[PDB]
DNA sequence: CCCCCCCCCCTTTTTTCGGGGGGGCCGGGGGG
DNA sequence: CCCCCCGGCCCCCCCGGC
DNA sequence: TTAGGGGGGGGGA
């Protein structure tokens, strides 16, 4: 949980797993003989699978049930494990997996998981599931496909019911809160994208990437409105213009000149740099922004040490200008 | 407040005694019969705008305690503040508590009850139980879907009707006795078709039309004075449009629409629903002309209801009755 | 030091060099600036509205709107957030670009807006006319992202207190902007410069900066290349000539932007594979454009515009491909997440050319 | 007149386990544990006015005769029921030393609670476990997800199901033979149709149609209870003709007064339980009904709109 | 330092002629009698009831509310009988629950002598809730019972530019006051006396022309009117003004470039529509005034079949439904050419 | 003993208004 | 004159369909 | 029908 982030690398961590049926059937036979009722040894797994391996509550089962009901046996073990059956919500992972099982939308498969069943396996976490089924939806082979339909354009259709639900999740969360919207979002976001590419996972089911790319979109935000702040009172332009125009260009006097002059070239870097108030920080946020063929990582390293050090106690040795001055 | 003539029609002419309300003689014989004979139930009035029904709830109040009723009747409504904090504290005090004035039950209205939270909701459900004995609770509601269903178990449900023709021609009488007006048979025909069952949009549109005439005593309202002060379109305007696009061709067709809705500044979404009434009378060969002309009028109402420019929505409107009547012919 | 494209840039009306018959409409607005109306300047992207607005001001009030300074403005929202706005004010004028605050720009509408139009100028700005100044002129730039609630605020706040405030809205596109706010404008177009005009202004900066061209062609290239824009063709202009030691041949190549390359490349690898791997793939490419602020909707554009030059399509293809832009492109306005809308558009154009 | 006669759901509410009609292995069961003893923690689930929270009482007074006063705690939505009452008030019950009967132990009554905070119910967990030994809890609710699985494990579970129409007969003719009340056949069904397995809907209209009318028959019960709005619906879904659908969404529900929002949502909620027609239709229908409903929430709910939602689902079938 | 302040009349001579030209009085307002006289027999009535004022932009509701405001009540009595409310306020459940609701349950501010014997002075005051299209639906909700319960003291009036956006009861309890667009029939007076006050000259049809432009808006007439004027008095040349000025000013592509672009839809190549588009777009021309003219060439062109109009009409209400959701416009344009060539 | 098989359990985290709950200072009042 | 008590703003986190 | 991969623990040639 996020709430547990804290204790990552603090603990010795100890994980206690659900108990065999094994392990607990010398402990359950010995409680029912002591509580003088008859128990048939092979309902005992039927019994602990029922509780998802909670010993406790397969005790409170066997007190309730053994207050009328003497005898547990096969001619009643599946009322029993119907009745007392937990239903615990499904994690984002189970509920991606289940979505986009074929089984559960073919005619016998939706009579028996039906719709409405469906809908609230949404609800488990309406938070993550349309993003793990967005994330998952083009890594199945599908058994659901019409006849003379491709994969492609299932996953097409899947796409536009998914932009869709995108568009009704953009009107839940605005300032109307429109929250009655809820339950067809389940539907326009997991139930029918998953319906026409359920089939059989082709791979591993991946947690969702959008969260940390957009995370990554924020923080590269940030720097570009810090840059272009900083570089405000030199350009005419706004933030989106200073990435896609200035950018380029100042590669070529910022990074480019290190590459040719050596380090005869921090003299003009520093010039150019104060000319438009920029720091090392600001170069260094400058230089991670292009993308493709225009990647300086290597570039960057590549440089001589001497250079970088040269560069860092020339820029550390001067007085630079002020563009905002916060008071 | 200097007096009751400086308010407005819709608040003067509030009905006061339970033989005022008009058009709902079902329920008001019902709630007079369980009134009578002490059987009143935990009531929900069930109903669209301006149907009677705070009138209603009001009237049986004053007439079970008479004219004090507002200080032995917890009245609260979606402008007074109804979280669960004041159903944990206010409604049960008044519930658990004895009059002070009388020695009778005690009343809960809960006006507008479809804007209360699920939670209040929910912690009113064994309010409405225990105290069962001496309190009883109302509750008015517009749309159903906002109240839980455990609220719904524990009431007996009136739903309050659309107005009928009668129950408004009768009020309109009233009126036009207590203001000394005079009013058209044509006049009372068309303010009854656009009030669509709600005496608040009569009362308004009465209320404009004496303001309209020049000299209220001597000058009677007619069909035209209704149509103008309303700025709505004629039935004849919305014939020749009709004619216009259904037999004429598009110049014809474009510039009828054009000098109908010029003469008078009519509006294009006036035309539009004034056609679809026309229309749904129609006996079509084929369901494929319905579903067209059904689904484009709804698009160009939803566009227009978003602003977007006028002609092309007009000249839209146009074609797509053409080319849904194109159907007709195979 | 300062870039060409800087170091350069007209300060004043009688500097301009293109468009003519817009200067004189900006110079018959200055001539009596008391009465002057809100503007709401649109044109395409890099023609110089901002070059313009700013030599107005100077022509209204004087060279001492390019004296500029930057501050910072604090803001608390209803859930206690604070947030920081950057606010480049001058004596006379004050700019701002509220769509930094994304939703919440409606309270810089709301608060800073209204404080600025609540206070009458009571400094002695003594006019052409012999008599002070009475109002203030506010800049917002990027006005076609401002939400629609912030747009609503604006409404009133221009009609009452018009007479301490006057407002210059630069845009891109007048599509965004509602109905109420462009009827409260005086709406001036600026056309982007011709190809003609690009290259004396590019042969200009040449001459100032004693570079050698090996012909005049070169600036013809250049030009045609910007396709309007200004701003690319003198970064451009620059770029190339840092590339061949400030000497221009006849063979010198165009630089294209990093990211142009990135979308002709996902353009091509569209074209040639139609698959769902393909498709898996090409999400990794958007998910990378995206994650350095190049934002969705030029990602959109230069996509449709790149598929549609390709020569082995027909025109069914590219008609689909268009059209399947369009809706997207307003699935893109009505949304919010827009790898979802993008990856879609990408599998309907997939399906349609295969 | 200012006197109210007692509603019969409180003047016949069951008072013994014995008169509880539905759900006979769990009544029974009950009754088992109130002889025995040893009452365990349990929770309680299922539809609204079924009879969990009479089960629940008439357990504890089965279980704790006079004492009753002292050795019951009960709690519902109406009274706070926050982290500090649980930590408090709760705390103290349950260490409160009282001599009870050899074989019983108090008993802590949580009704509805699914409407409690997840922290209470955290709360609760060491509570019920230190104090077993004297006190006991019961918890009544309709959703039993809502319940933290930790708090589940220590309970037993007791999920009832709709009372079927022979019991909700058999309860109204004790009623009606309790009340001399005259009554028809086909009254009777009516009432019984109408109540939809809820016992409560069905006394209090039983009541309502002999206050009103006098007479239980089919014509006096549907003036009282009107008919279903979601059967309607369903009918105005599964027309034929698109006239037909038109027709039924006009007379019967428009022109009734039913909101344009209510019939959306219930075509919505019937149409995702329409299992007669093939999940990938209900689907289409239901992306269709979503459009309108989103439509309707914008401002927009005219007929036309309605008119325009029933022959796109009917261009759906063709 | 400081400045002198100005005298009001100083001030309002040096404003730009929307708000220069404001109506003063109801007498003033130019099409909307149907509604204006209903209101004006209030003031001897005075029975004023809840107002829903609907219509359009620029036709006039705020001016008509705040000149009632002014005959009603006077300009000192005014302030303290008018709570005022926009889109650029609060206006949350919380605010109407408190603030609206503690100003309506206030009695009536009293009036003095000279207030009394020079107006009206209706015996309660008026909320005046403008755009409340932009209110949520609990919000509006809220005001509901505020609205009746205490109506002997107070009176609501709401203005909005889109009616779908008020919930029903709201609607109900409000009387409807629709104001007709202003076109050159009904609007060419005002124009005209404006023009005139300012010795703006210009040549026959002109006025007509800004108002068919403007499209319902007196406001755009006005500003565009005014820009001409500044144009002209520039120039100094002492001619008057025409309608080729008039369109240049207001953006309308010239008839010229709507021919080529019209033969180059009829040739179909959909590399050239292409390529003209394209250098079109660098123009700045919006789309939304070549859709507009677009569809004035082809619906009223003999030239054309029954079925080819039938089409471009829903093909130009698609286009336009598209654009108003503040999407590309090159994107959008290419896109209906292509269609429009195909048909 | 390493090897085999089976079973269980882990991959990982963004946000527009309104209401409700829970914790923490603060300040008014009473009292010694 | 100063300490304890205990009600009243402020603040921050978590849901939101049925 | 078992998404892939790692961790636990009873059985055993
Ligand atoms: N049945 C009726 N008979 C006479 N006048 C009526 C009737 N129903 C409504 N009216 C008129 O309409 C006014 C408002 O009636 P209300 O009962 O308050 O509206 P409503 O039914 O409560 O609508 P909602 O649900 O509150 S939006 C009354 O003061 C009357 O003038
Ligand atoms: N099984 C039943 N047998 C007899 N009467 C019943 C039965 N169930 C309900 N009733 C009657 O309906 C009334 C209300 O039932 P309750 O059990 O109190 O409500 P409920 O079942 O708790 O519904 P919820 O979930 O609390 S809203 C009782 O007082 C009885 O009169
Ligand atoms: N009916 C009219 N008569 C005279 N001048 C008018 C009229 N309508 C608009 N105007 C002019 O347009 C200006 C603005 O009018 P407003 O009433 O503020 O616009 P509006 O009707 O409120 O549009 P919205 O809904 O606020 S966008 C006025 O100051 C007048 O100069
Ligand atoms: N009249 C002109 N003469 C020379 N250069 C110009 C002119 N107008 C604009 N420019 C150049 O074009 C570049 C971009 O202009 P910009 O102000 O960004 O236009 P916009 O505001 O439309 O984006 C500026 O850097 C400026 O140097
Ligand atoms: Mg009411
Ligand atoms: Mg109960
Ligand atoms: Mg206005």
């Amino acid at each position: 949980l996020p709430k547990m982030r804290p204790f990552d690398r603090v603990c010795l961590d100890i994980q206690f797993r659900r108990p065999d049926a094994n392990s607990i059937k010398s402990r359950l036979m010995t409680i029912a003989i002591r509580e003088k009722f008859k128990l048939d040894p092979n309902v005992i797994d039927r019994l602990i699978q029922t509780t998802r391996g909670d010993i406790r509550q397969v005790i409170n089962l066997l007190s309730t049930i053994s207050t009328t009901t003497k005898t547990i046996n096969h001619e009643n073990i599946n009322e029993i494990s119907k009745a007392w059956e937990k239903n615990i919500a499904l994690k984002p992972f189970d509920i991606a997996h289940k979505m986009l099982d074929g089984q559960i939308y073919s005619d016998i498969g939706s009579r028996n998981f039906t719709l409405n069943d469906k809908i609230a396996l949404y609800f488990d976490d309406f938070d993550f599931t349309p993003l793990m089924i967005q994330e998952n939806y083009l890594s199945t082979r599908p058994s659901v496909l019409k006849p003379g339909q491709s994969h492609l354009e299932a996953v097409a259709e899947a796409a536009n019911c998914i932009s869709l639900g995108d568009i009704v999740e953009k009107k839940i969360r605005s300032s109307e809160q429109l929250w009655s919207l809820l339950p067809l979002h389940a539907v326009l976001s997991s139930v029918y994208p998953a319906s026409k590419v359920a089939g059989h996972m082709a791979g591993r089911i991946n947690f969702t990437a959008w969260l940390g790319q957009n995370s990554k979109s924020a923080k590269y935000y940030r720097l570009l409105q810090e840059i272009h702040y900083h570089t405000r009172l030199g350009t005419s332009t706004d933030k989106i213009g200073l990435r896609l125009d200035y950018l380029p260009t100042f590669r070529k006097r910022l990074l480019d000149p290190f590459l040719k002059q050596g380090a005869d070239a921090i003299s003009s870097v520093i010039e150019v740099m104060d000319d438009y108030y920029l720091t090392k920080e600001d170069w260094d946020s400058i230089m991670e922004f292009f993308v493709g063929p225009d990647v300086t990582t290597a570039i960057i390293k590549k440089i001589p040490a001497t250079v970088k050090s040269g560069f860092t106690r020339k820029y550390n040795s001067m007085t630079h200008p002020v563009a905002i001055y916060r008071t | 407040k200097r007096s009751k003539e400086n308010l407005p029609w819709v608040e003067k002419y509030r009905p006061e005694t339970l033989d005022e309300v008009y058009g709902q003689n079902e329920v008001i014989t019902t709630v007079r019969k369980f009134v009578d004979e002490g059987k009143l139930p935990h009531l929900l009035f069930y109903g669209p705008p301006g149907t009677g029904k705070t009138s209603t709830i009001v009237a049986l109040a004053r007439e079970i305690y008479g004219k004090n009723y507002s200080n032995m009747v917890l009245e609260l409504n979606a402008s007074d503040d109804r979280g669960i904090d004041v159903v944990r504290n206010q409604i049960k005090d008044f519930a658990s508590t004895r009059q002070i004035f009388s020695k009778g039950f005690k009343l809960i209205i809960l006006d507008e009850a479809d804007a209360m939270t699920n939670a209040a909701q929910n912690a009113l459900r064994r309010v409405i139980e225990r105290y069962t004995k001496n309190t009883r609770f109302c509750v008015l509601a517009n749309y159903a879907h906002k109240l839980t269903p455990a609220l719904l178990s524990r009431c007996t449900r009136f739903r309050f009707q659309p107005l009928p023709q009668e129950a408004i021609e009768r009020r309109i009488a009233n009126v036009l006795v207590h203001e000394k007006l005079k009013l058209s048979p044509n006049a009372e025909k068309a303010l009854i078709e656009l009030s669509n069952g709600d005496m608040r949009r009569v009362l308004n549109v009465l209320q404009s039309c004496k303001a309209t005439l020049d000299n209220p005593d001597e000058d009677e309202i007619s069909d035209d004075v209704i149509y103008e002060c309303c700025g709505a379109p004629r039935p004849s305007d919305l014939k020749a449009v009709l004619k216009s696009i259904l037999e004429d061709d598009w110049g014809t067709a474009h510039y009828t629409l054009n000098k109908v809705r010029s003469a008078k500044g009519l509006a294009l979404i006036d035309l539009i629903e004034g056609i679809v009434k026309i229309l749904e009378d129609y006996e079509l060969q084929n369901e494929e002309t319905r579903v067209h002309l059904l689904t484009k009028l709804a698009d160009i109402e939803y566009s227009i209801s978003k602003g977007g420019n006028d002609q092309i929505q007009g000249s839209a409107v146009i074609g797509a009755i053409k080319a849904s009547f194109e159907n007709e012919t195979v | 030091m300062s870039l060409w494209v800087d170091k350069y840039r007209p300060k004043s009306l009688n500097a301009l060099s293109h468009n003519e018959e817009l200067t004189n409409f900006l110079k018959s607005l200055s001539d009596q600036p008391r009465d002057l109306p809100h503007l709401l300047l649109y044109g395409p992207n890099g023609t110089g509205k901002k070059t313009r607005c700013m030599a107005l001001l100077e022509s209204i009030f004087g060279p001492g709107v390019y004296r500029l300074k930057i501050d910072v403005r604090q803001f608390v929202t209803a859930s206690n957030r604070k947030l920081e706005l950057n606010v480049v004010s001058s004596p006379y004028h004050l700019e701002i670009t509220p769509s930094d605050m994304g939703n919440n720009d409606r309270i810089v509408i709301q608060e800073l807006l209204k404080e600025v139009a609540q206070m009458e100028q009571v400094d002695f700005q003594d006019s052409k006319d012999g008599l002070a100044h009475r109002y203030k002129c506010v800049i917002i730039n990027e006005a076609n992202s401002l939400t629609k609630d912030a747009q609503a605020a604006l409404r009133r706040t221009m009609e009452k207190y018009s007479k301490n405030i006057r407002l210059i809205m630069v845009c891109d596109s007048m599509s965004p902007i509602i109905a109420p706010i462009k009827s409260r404008c005086l709406l001036i177009r600026c056309p982007a410069p011709s190809d003609s005009e690009i290259s004396t202004i590019l042969s200009d900066v040449v001459t100032n900066e004693r570079i050698q061209l090996e012909t005049k062609d070169i600036l013809k290239r250049i030009a045609q290349a910007s396709n309007g824009n200004l701003r690319v063709s003198l970064l451009m202009l620059e770029s190339m000539a840092l590339n061949n030691e400030l000497a221009l041949k006849s063979s010198s190549p165009i630089i294209k932007p990093d990211w142009i390359i990135v979308i002709h490349k996902l353009t091509r690898k569209i074209v040639k594979e139609r698959s769902v791997n393909s498709l898996i793939e090409c999400r990794a490419v958007l998910y990378d454009l995206l994650a350095h602020c190049i934002p969705a909707n030029i990602i959109l554009k230069e996509l449709t515009f790149s598929l549609l030059d390709v020569e082995t399509l027909n025109t069914t293809n590219k008609s689909s491909i268009i059209e399947y832009s369009s809706v997207f492109d307003e699935r893109l306005s009505l949304g919010n997440k827009a790898i979802f809308h993008l990856e879609g558009f990408i599998a309907k154009v997939m399906c349609c050319l295969d | 007149t200012l006197s109210l006669q007692l509603p019969w759901v409180e003047k016949y509410r069951p008072q013994v386990l014995s008169d509880i009609v539905g759900n006979k292995e769990t009544i029974d069961r009950l009754q088992q544990i109130a002889k025995d003893g040893n009452m365990p923690h349990m929770i309680i689930s299922g539809m609204p006015g079924i009879g969990k929270t009479t089960s629940v009482h008439c357990l504890a007074h089965e279980l704790l005769g006079r004492s009753y006063a002292d050795g019951v705690l009960e709690l519902n939505a109406s009274d706070d029921r926050g982290i500090d009452v649980v930590r408090n008030q709760i705390k103290h019950f349950a260490q409160k030393k009282l001599h009870l009967p050899p074989g019983k132990h108090k008993i802590v009554i949580l009704d509805e609670a699914d409407s409690m905070t997840a922290g209470a119910q955290q709360a609760l967990r060491r509570t019920m476990e230190l104090y077993s030994n004297s006190t006991r809890f019961a918890f009544a609710c309709n959703q039993s997800n809502k319940i933290i699985e930790p708090l589940q494990s220590r309970c037993a579970i007791l999920r009832y199901s709709k009372l079927s129409d022979e019991d909700v007969l058999k309860r109204l003719l004790q009623i009606i033979k309790l009340e001399d009340v005259k009554y028809t056949n086909d009254g009777l069904e009516a009432i019984i149709f109408t109540a939809e397995g809820d016992m409560r809907q069905a006394i209090n209209n039983l009541q309502s149609t002999v206050a009103g009318h006098g007479l239980v028959n089919a014509d006096n019960v549907f003036k009282i209870v009107d008919s279903p709005h979601p059967l309607i619906v369903k009918k105005m879904l599964l027309a034929s003709n698109l006239e037909d659908s038109i027709q039924i969404l006009r007379t019967d529900l428009w022109k009734k007064g039913y909101s344009s929002i209510d019939i959306v949502t219930t075509s919505f909620r019937v149409t995702k339980n329409l299992a007669q027609v093939k999940e990938s239709v209900r689907l289409e229908m239901i992306k269709e009904i979503g459009l309108t409903h989103m439509r309707i929430l914008e401002g927009v709910g005219t007929y036309l709109q309605l008119a325009s939602m029933l022959a796109k689902i009917h261009k759906l079938n063709n | 330092r400081k400045i002198s302040k100005l005298a009001a009349e100083q001030s309002l001579a040096q404003q730009p002629w929307v708000e220069k030209y404001r109506p003063k009085n109801l007498d003033e307002v130019t099409a909307q009698d149907h509604a204006v006289t209903v209101l004006k027999k209030t003031l001897k009535s005075a029975n004023l009831p809840h107002m829903l004022f609907y219509g359009p932009p620029g036709t006039g509701k705020t001016s008509t509310i705040l000149a009632l405001t002014k005959e009603l009540y006077g300009p000192d009595l005014m302030k303290s009988r008018i709570l005022e409310l926009n889109a650029s306020d609060e206006r949350g459940i919380s605010i109407v629950r408190e603030k609206v609701k503690n100003f309506a349950r206030l009695t009536v501010s009293k009036p003095s002598k000279h207030d009394l014997e020079n107006y009206p002075c209706p015996p309660y005051k008026i909320i005046i809730l403008d755009e409340a299209d932009s209110m949520t639906a609990d919000a509006q909700s809220a005001l509901r019972r505020t609205m009746e319960t205490y109506s002997g003291v107070t009176r609501f009036c709401l203005i909005c530019n889109y009616v779908t956006r008020i919930i029903d009861p709201l609607a109900s309890r409000c009387s409807k006051f629709r104001f007709k667009a202003l076109d050159a029939s009904n609007a060419i007076d005002r124009l005209r006396f404006i023009s005139e006050q300012e010795n703006v000259k210009c040549d026959d049809g002109v006025l007509e022309r800004i108002l068919d432009i403007s499209a319902g808006d007196l406001r755009r007439g006005i500003t565009l009117l005014q820009s001409a004027s500044k144009g002209a008095q520039y120039l100094g040349d002492g001619k008057n003004i025409t309608s080729t000025q008039v369109e240049e000013l207001a953006g309308v592509v010239p008839h010229d470039i709507l021919i080529e672009i019209v033969e180059k839809v009829k040739s179909g190549d959909f590399d050239e529509i292409k390529k003209y588009v394209n250098t079109f777009m660098k123009s700045g021309w919006s789309a939304a005034s070549v859709v507009n003219q677009l569809h004035e060439y082809y619906i009223t062109n003999d030239n054309f079949d029954t079925n080819f109009k039938n089409q471009i009409s829903w093909l130009l209400f698609t286009t336009d439904s598209r654009l108003n959701n503040g999407t590309n416009e090159h994107i959008q344009l290419l896109n209906l050419l292509v269609k429009i060539s195909q048909l």
